[PDB]
């Protein structure tokens, strides 16, 4: 398996920001995929998940309503789309995959190495 | 019995065939699942029984 | 459904055992895996669901617990497996990884 | 059967109390010893338990830290030791035998008459 | 492990005959003892272990019921066996009252 995230840089408090992580390897579809931040001195947190299909997006807290999640297995790709941001969320992302969705789907887990995002 | 455990008292819960009336077994060693071999490693399905 | 991890900073030697406990909020069942971040590298998964360990992570790492309450075990790392481990579930949404123990001298 | 017990009285809220519970008749060992307080005008509900030496002694809400519950039959006899107390625990304390230990121990219950404690 | 007793006061005179109900939170068997509490006295033990009464108890008191329903009945018991009652359970630790039941005319 392997993950190859893309997006960062440097933006302004109020900008925008494709976040987009590409997959290869296992089959990109019949799995479930998240994205998770760490601000440079802490621990680990989620930000918002996506269901093999765009027909259930769940959210975190104080990140609904900025951040568009969505995927398509016809490019085989993930996005966040960062949305009109704050000063505060400059961090380190990571997407991962949250496994399985029939019987014989064999769960497996992995993870990125981090797209960084500042602000001004 | 004992407030926080009383372990003493363990029970064979995985064996191979039928055991027969009034004998026993204290073979203790690794307990092995299917067409992997283990044969004492523990974690991918290996067991102490 | 949160997680914590409530022994703090450690001061073991390269030798010795650790022993590391993570707890649960509520009942979840073989759905946890460990991950040991070293300062400014991606976090590494140890432990597939509370029993078996992935490829490239050695015997001496172990992991067991069960019910609500979780350990996992170093019997004699080597001189070099000082980070920080994390505790995350896979019961349901989403992926909560809890506090953090760190490890020193 | 017969069960005496003594240490009720007037205190203040965070003295200490010597709650004994005296037994004969039948032999003190051999058999599970606890507590039960009634606030007037209320029911009944239990405090602390003994196991026939001090190996496991389990503890009710709100009393756990406070109360420390031992017997000793070389004296045959049985302790609270109610301890930095409460003005809300003012009640009636009876002991009471839970019983059996072996297969020839012939299980019958048996109460006391009640020791009155009272706050400030 | 929760004891209960669902029939609230009564108002049967001297005569007839009294039927109350105590259930609990699982699976008891044969391990209830009934006690009749006066205003003011201590509480007098009636029935051991779901069947026999104990000594200087009479054959009008009697107890039955069976797997988590239990029940104590008064024949015809007289002009004076007005008070509360209590069910007690001694399969594990600890004994649980329940609630009460009293009577009244
Ligand atoms: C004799 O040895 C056999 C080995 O197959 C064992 O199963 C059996 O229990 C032994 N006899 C007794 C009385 O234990």
């Amino acid at each position: 398996v392997q993950l190859v995230e893309s997006g960062g840089g440097v933006v302004q408090p109020g900008t925008s920001l494709r976040l987009s992580c590409a997959a290869s390897g296992f089959s990109f579809s019949h799995y479930v995929m998240y994205w998770v931040r760490q601000a440079p001195g802490k621990g680990l947190d989620w930000v918002a998940i996506i269901s093999f299909d765009g027909s259930s997006q769940y959210y975190a807290d104080s990140v609904k309503g900025r951040f568009t999640i969505s995927r398509d297995n016809s490019k085989d790709t993930l996005y966040l789309q960062m949305h009109s941001l704050r000063p505060e969320d400059t961090a380190v992302y990571y997407c991962a995959i949250h496994g399985g969705t029939y019987y014989y789907d064999k769960n497996i887990l992995a993870w990125g190495q981090g797209t960084l995002v500042t602000v001004s | 019995s004992k407030v926080g455990g009383n372990y003493n008292y363990r029970y064979r819960l995985f064996r191979k065939s039928n055991l027969k009336p009034f004998e026993r077994d204290i073979s203790t060693e690794i307990y092995q699942a299917g067409s992997k071999p283990c044969n004492g490693v523990e974690g991918f399905n290996c067991y102490f029984p | 459904i949160r997680m914590t991890q409530s022994p703090p900073t450690l001061s073991l030697s390269p030798g010795e055992r650790a022993t590391l406990s993570c707890r649960a909020s509520q009942s979840v069942t073989n759905y946890l895996v460990w991950y040991q971040q070293k300062p400014g590298q991606a976090p590494r998964l140890l432990i597939y669901d509370t029993f078996n360990r992935a490829t490239g992570i050695p015997a001496r790492f172990s992991g067991s617990g069960s019910g609500t309450d979780f350990t996992l075990t170093i019997s004699s790392l080597e001189p070099e497996d000082f980070a920080v481990y994390y505790c995350q579930q896979r019961s349901n949404w989403p992926p909560t990884f809890g506090q953090g123990t760190k490890v020193d001298i």
